[PDB]
Order: structure tokens, then C-alpha cells, then sequence
């Protein structure tokens, strides 16, 4: 444990409202959706544009 | 944020269309079954449906946000007086024609101009062939474009009150339709069919393909069958109810054939001259889509 790590949870609104218009104003394409298969390949190459 | 895995949204416990009566509340399958009819001899024979046209109307400017659900509701089974309604703002639609546009429509029946904070909507991309189907219904009132309320009728009763055996043939003997009622019945089925949620369904009709259109239209041929019969008693010429010793009927003058004013006054829901342009309009719109 260490109440840190593990995986980080957000709510899709305030996602929406933050992340979502600030990330805009570059030039960067929208973050890429998980897959139902496994991409631990690309999940932070596509996280890299 | 929904989505369809090509069952689609009627495949959904979410919203389910239920008729209540009978003192419990039941599926439009068992309801039908009520419905009894013999002949009167004059021959109903099925025209040919002429397509719709191209040209969409425009959605005139307009900040805030239109309930564009409401009247589609509102204007078909509306069962209170409804007013002149040729006008209005009846085809925001056609903002979500387009590709790109970030308008969207929501659950419970609104159309937003900015995806706002925790509202659940339809998905962006089987909203968008909805539109260029049914933001068509904007010119409605627009002369040398309204359908002609007529001929549609005729294609209405082979639908609700036609056995198979004559629809394969294209032609059936005028039918005059009784069931067994209650109280209040035809108003109480308008003021429970309205609050339905129809773009639930009409969402369905435009997206779900040959595999799961095929089985769709099997587990909704009911579903249709339902909005199709009240918005048939604001048609009929009467409304007449028959007596047994106990038991009451409610027989209905002349399913499929069109008069042009309502039998029900006050028995019955209602339609208004600006509504006859109106249903026949929704009525070609929805049938080639169908059929």
C-alpha cells in the first residue's frame, strides 16, 4: 500500500472542465480511449503526443 | 454517455413504452389482443408512398436550448388542446446533421448547445443519421412541401388492424375496431402513451443494421402498434360504445380510412388543422424508414 500509487481515479466532468479545454489550446490530439483489448504498448505512446 | 452494442437502446430496461390498465401496469403485446374487428365493405387498397425531399430546413439562430422531444410528443399524442403549432422552433434538429458540431442531445429529451456538466446523452455518431432523416420534419407547414393527408391513412390501418393474410396482397376490406375498455380509456392511453420517451426509439431505426434490424423490427412491430392507434382515434369518424349486460365496448367507426375532425370532442384526443399537416409529415417521414 502506502495510501499512494496504484491507479488514479477521476470523474469524466471534472475531466471535462479542467483537463479537457486546457489541453485544447495546443496543438495536441485528444487523449487516447483505453482499450477492451491490451495496448501496454502504446497506452503512453499515444499518451506521448 | 451511453452507447449501443447493436442491440441498441430498446434492447434496455432504462426506458421500456408500458400501457397501464387493467388495475397493474402491462406491455403493449397484451393489450392488443382486445382489439376485435369485422368488415363493412368498402376496399382500403395500399398506394405507393412518394419519397421525402432533400432540402433541410434551417435552424435559425437561437441561444438557450429547445426541448425539441417535447413536441414531437406534443404535436402526435398531445391530448390536451394543443394550439396552432405550424410554427416554432421544431428543427434545431439540423444542428446536429452536420459532422463536427459539438451540440448535443441529451437523455429525457433536450438538445444542448454545449455538452454541459453531468448529463447523460445519446451517442454523438447514431444522432447524427437520425437528423438527416428526421430534421427534415422542420418544413412541415411549408408550402409545396407538406405530405398529403390522405393516402398515408390508408397505409396506417394495414398496420394496427391488418392480418398478414391480406397485407401479402396489398389489399383489405375496411375494418370497424372494438375492444373491451373502462373509465376513461381513450384519453387515459394519450396521457400515458406521451410520456414515453420516443427518441429512444427513432434512434434505433436509422443506425441498427440488417443483422439487428431484422430481430429489432420483430420485438418492436408492438411498440409501433401502440403509437399508431391513438394517433388512429383522432382520425375515426366515430366513437360510439356498445353495451353488453355488464360489460362496455368501445367500438371505433372506421380505422385507416381519414375523416378530417375528430369523433372523440370530448371522448377522445383530438387533432387541430394545423396537426393534419403535421402527422402526415411524421407519418411519411417514419414509414419509409420502416417499411
Amino acid at each position: 500500500d502506502d495510501l499512494d500509487e496504484g491507479i488514479r481515479m477521476t470523474t469524466y466532468d471534472q475531466y471535462l472542465s479542467h483537463i479537457r479545454e486546457r489541453l485544447h489550446i495546443t496543438n495536441v490530439p485528444d487523449p487516447i480511449y483505453i482499450t477492451g483489448a491490451s495496448t501496454p504498448d502504446q497506452i503512453a505512446a499515444s499518451v506521448q503526443a | 454517455m451511453l452507447q449501443q452494442p447493436t442491440g441498441g437502446y430498446t434492447t434496455l430496461e432504462q426506458f421500456a413504452f408500458t400501457i397501464r390498465n387493467d388495475g397493474t401496469n402491462a406491455t403493449p403485446t397484451q393489450f392488443l389482443q382486445l382489439l376485435s374487428y369485422e368488415a363493412t365493405e368498402n376496399e382500403l387498397v395500399k398506394k405507393t408512398i412518394p419519397t421525402p425531399e432533400t432540402h433541410l430546413p434551417s435552424a435559425r439562430n437561437v441561444p438557450g436550448n429547445v426541448y425539441i422531444e417535447d413536441a414531437i410528443t406534443q404535436a402526435l399524442f398531445g391530448i390536451s388542446a394543443q394550439n396552432v403549432n405550424a410554427h416554432g422552433y421544431f428543427s434545431r434538429l439540423s444542428a446536429l446533421a452536420l459532422p463536427n458540431t459539438s451540440a448535443r442531445l441529451g437523455l429525457d429529451g433536450v438538445i444542448y448547445n454545449s455538452e454541459t456538466i453531468n448529463i447523460p446523452f445519446y451517442d454523438p455518431a447514431a444522432v447524427a443519421n437520425f437528423a438527416a432523416t428526421y430534421a427534415k420534419l422542420g418544413n412541415a407547414s411549408t408550402p409545396r412541401y407538406r405530405a398529403d393527408m390522405i393516402d398515408i391513412y390508408a397505409h396506417v390501418g394495414l398496420e394496427l388492424a391488418g392480418t398478414d393474410a391480406e397485407r401479402a396482397a396489398g389489399v383489405m376490406p375496411v375494418k370497424r375496431a372494438k375492444f373491451d375498455s373502462w373509465e376513461g380509456s381513450l384519453i387515459s392511453l394519450s396521457r400515458d402513451v406521451v410520456n414515453w420517451k420516443i427518441l429512444a426509439f427513432l434512434i434505433d431505426l436509422c443506425s441498427l443494421e440488417g443483422e439487428a434490424l431484422r430481430a429489432f423490427k420483430t420485438r418492436n412491430r408492438d411498440v409501433f402498434r401502440m403509437m399508431l392507434f391513438i394517433m388512429s382515434t383522432a382520425v375515426a369518424a366515430n366513437v360510439v360504445n356498445r353495451k353488453v349486460t355488464k360489460r362496455v365496448d368501445r367500438v371505433l367507426e372506421y380505422i385507416g380510412v381519414n375523416s378530417m375532425r375528430t369523433a372523440g370532442r370530448t371522448a377522445t384526443i383530438t387533432y387541430d388543422l394545423s396537426r393534419h399537416e403535421f402527422a402526415a409529415k411524421f407519418l411519411q417521414l417514419t414509414f419509409t424508414r420502416w417499411n
